[PDB]
């Protein structure tokens, strides 16, 4: 997780065999590619939505 | 808020303002459709107060607002331990009726005590309120935001006679003229991370607003991660 978060959008976690594991925060889903954070709900938190 | 420029509607859609025998008296954020963060010393007594959220001109109807009363306040267990420090400036207010979320009215996300931290310590974080927009005068009729730096500690401790305590940090510009301000206590300080935003901050206290070699005192939201979460869980 040392540089860029381990590539991760929001959380990272040191594992085993120097790899990562990613998660996000609360109404977010780990993306399929493990590293970004997508919207699990219509409202997440922290997000502009009116444009 | 000193110096800093009208939000456009939506912008800051975690942003609430409290009314109370004091209108629009300070500020607040959506934790959850239930459950308000904002200052302790914005609710001490038990005087009744209300909540609107998806608010932005307080002399306006936008038709995005939702009033809500307040029917529980939890105020630090900590604050008050010692007079007049405004350590531990933070409390959490319940609400009769869950806010409907929706692009006017969404929660500021709330990391980990260690990603809260790492977030703060990326060094630029955003205030937002409704309170004075120049020391001794008027409040905003429009929220007002303002991007503040982080201060080192150092630098901080050596600004005022006060004592600044590891649950407080720092913000503002060497130079002064923009700050937090009167009215401003309980609204948020955030960290924009990648496009979502994460509470890291209370506006808190300061000396006068905006004066060169002052800056702004913010509770250090890190420290009541744990906290925060224990007291508003929906079940
Ligand atoms: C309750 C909040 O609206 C308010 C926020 C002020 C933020 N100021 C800056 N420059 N960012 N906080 C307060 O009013 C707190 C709690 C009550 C006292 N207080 C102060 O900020 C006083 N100004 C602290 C003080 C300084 C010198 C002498 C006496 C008191
Ligand atoms: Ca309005």
């Amino acid at each position: 997780c040392n540089i860029k978060n381990g590539r991760c959008e929001q959380f990272c976690k040191n594992s085993a065999d120097n790899k990562v594991v990613c998660s996000c925060t609360e109404g977010y889903r780990l993306a399929e590619n493990q590293k970004s954070c997508e919207p699990a709900v219509p409202f997440p938190c922290g997000r502009v939505s009116v444009s | 808020i000193v110096g800093g420029e009208d939000a456009k509607p939506g912008q800051f859609p975690w942003q609430v303002v409290l009314n109370g025998k004091v209108d629009a008296f300070c500020g607040g954020s959506i934790v959850n459709e239930k459950w308000i963060v904002t200052a302790a010393h914005c609710v001490e007594t038990g005087v009744k107060i209300t909540v609107v959220a998806g608010e932005h001109n307080i002399e306006e109807t936008e038709h995005t607002e939702q009033k809500r009363n307040v029917i529980r306040i939890i105020p630090h267990h900590n604050y008050n331990a010692a007079i007049n420090t405004y350590n531990h400036d933070i409390a959490l207010l319940e609400l009769d009726e869950p806010l409907v979320l929706n692009s006017y009215v969404t929660p500021i996300c709330i990391a980990d005590k260690e990603y809260t931290n790492i977030f703060l310590k990326f060094g630029s974080g955003y205030v937002s309120g409704w309170g004075r927009v120049f020391h001794k005068g008027r409040s905003a009729l429009v929220l007002q935001y303002l991007r503040v730096p982080l201060v080192d500690r150092a630098t901080c401790l050596r600004s005022t006679k006060f004592t600044i305590t590891n649950n407080m940090f720092c913000a503002g510009f060497h130079e002064g003229g923009r700050d937090s301000c009167q009215g401003d206590s309980g609204g948020p300080h955030v960290t924009e991370v990648e496009g979502t935003s994460f509470l890291t901050g209370v506006i808190s206290w300061g000396e006068e607003c905006a004066m060169k070699g002052k800056y702004g005192i913010y509770t250090k939201v890190s420290r009541y991660v744990n906290w925060i979460k224990e007291k508003t869980k929906l079940t």
